[PDB]
């Protein structure tokens, strides 16, 4: 099925699978502490994970994998996926991270939490990059599925599994080129932009790992509440 | 295993 | 204006191939195998010497010496471990199951256990090497990938010049794949597969950085001031 | 910083 999709059917499929944008519990009047602001973000993240899990099932080729492999891909990629979604929502708000329609933050507020400001700056910088490139929604959904399939594929007959993932990855690459060609880009421009887009994933992996360590830090501090699902995701990375 | 269960259900 | 952007595909390839640092040897003790202090002692010693060559390799990467000294410092600080690792992986490619840290220091997974928390990094490295092998990665492709790491990894933590050079290197990769007879679809597919591996290499670097930090804090083996400065740059 | 000296040396 997944390997049968045309470029357009792939785009449509991914666009149809897009999770919703959730709201936070943020009260603009309510005073902000360290434990409360991180609580809002962690509360939000926890609810996003549930939607992300069900979104993954609609990503072409994902359900073709063993349950053990699906678990692995999500355990590895979850924070990268949240982050790239955040950066995408934040594109139209220079200097701000749109965690939710009712929660728009800047680097200043990202200081009620220790060590948060570094990760925020990286997220903002990625947002700038998206803006500089004029990232398209069609390209974003491709990138997000690439993260899900690629991020854990090298840390897994159990090789027949890996082979299929690479086939689907190639399919998404074709989709990206197809998109760029439609946008009237030259063959040189297509290859250049494709590279520019994939290079971003390196910086997204980086932010995820820095953020993952920040999460473990918050957990051990035992000040901010972490959901049971979030603790298990965090545990998957050990640390 | 919460994630495992959500993936099934 | 940078001389880098004016070079042709072949010229870029040649410059990079020519900039390649040498393959260094480790200390020649044959009856050392192998504790934790001696293991990490050999590796950190090797890393320190490789860094010196890396710093002078970077200066020979077209477009790099056109950046301010500060940008050069920033890029190397960010990318140094990714560059050691991709070098290690490349060298280890024709040696399935083994990591060729040096011609006289070819280690396997079991030996990774010798050091606490290094077996996980070993497996990742070994998987990357195998992946590279099954892709039949070429040396010309490898040097392009390595300089891409140098210019890209720290670029968003700061611009136009670097991205123009990055584009230039992208042109160079495609140029190689076309030169090799690959079809269009194969060219962009291979371009993507190669670049996607850079994400894993970044992951390995982050994990390796944490491991090197814990080894520091255990104060098992002393680290050179240089290696300590490169580590400390990651806070 | 050593890196600065090496980058210039
Ligand atoms: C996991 C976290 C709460 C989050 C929540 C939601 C989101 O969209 C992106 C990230 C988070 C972690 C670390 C961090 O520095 C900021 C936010
Ligand atoms: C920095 C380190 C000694 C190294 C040295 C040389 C090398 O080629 C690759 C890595 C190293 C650090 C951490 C690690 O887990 C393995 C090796």
């Amino acid at each position: 099925l997944a390997l049968s999709l045309t470029a357009d059917q792939m785009v449509s499929a991914l666009l149809d699978a897009e999770p919703p944008i959730l709201y936070s519990e943020y009260d603009p009047t309510r005073p902000f502490s360290e434990a409360s602001m991180m609580g809002l973000l962690t509360n939000l993240a926890d609810r996003e994970l549930v939607h992300m899990i069900n979104w993954a099932k609609r990503v072409p080729g994902f359900v073709d994998l063993t349950l053990h492999d699906q678990v692995h891909l999500l355990e590895c990629a979850w924070l990268e996926i949240l982050m790239i979604g955040l950066v995408w929502r934040s594109m139209e708000h220079p200097g701000k991270l749109l965690f939710a329609p009712n929660l728009l933050l800047d680097r200043n507020q990202g200081k009620c939490v220790e060590g948060m400001v570094e990760i925020f700056d990286m997220l903002l910088a990625t947002s700038s990059r998206f803006r500089m490139m004029n990232l398209q929604g069609e390209e974003f959904v491709c990138l997000k599925s690439i993260i899900l399939l690629n991020s854990g594929v090298y840390t897994f007959k159990s090789l027949e599994e890996k082979d299929h993932i690479h086939r689907v990855l190639d399919k998404i690459t074709d989709t990206l080129i197809h998109l760029m060609a439609k946008a009237g880009l030259t063959l040189q421009q297509q290859h250049q932009r494709l590279a520019q887009l994939l290079l971003i994933l390196s910086h997204i992996r980086h932010m995820s790992n820095k953020g993952m360590e920040h999460l473990y830090s918050m957990k051990c501090k035992n000040v901010v509440p972490l959901s049971d699902l979030l603790l298990e995701m965090l545990d998957a990375h050990r640390l | 295993k919460i994630l495992h269960r959500l993936l099934q259900e």
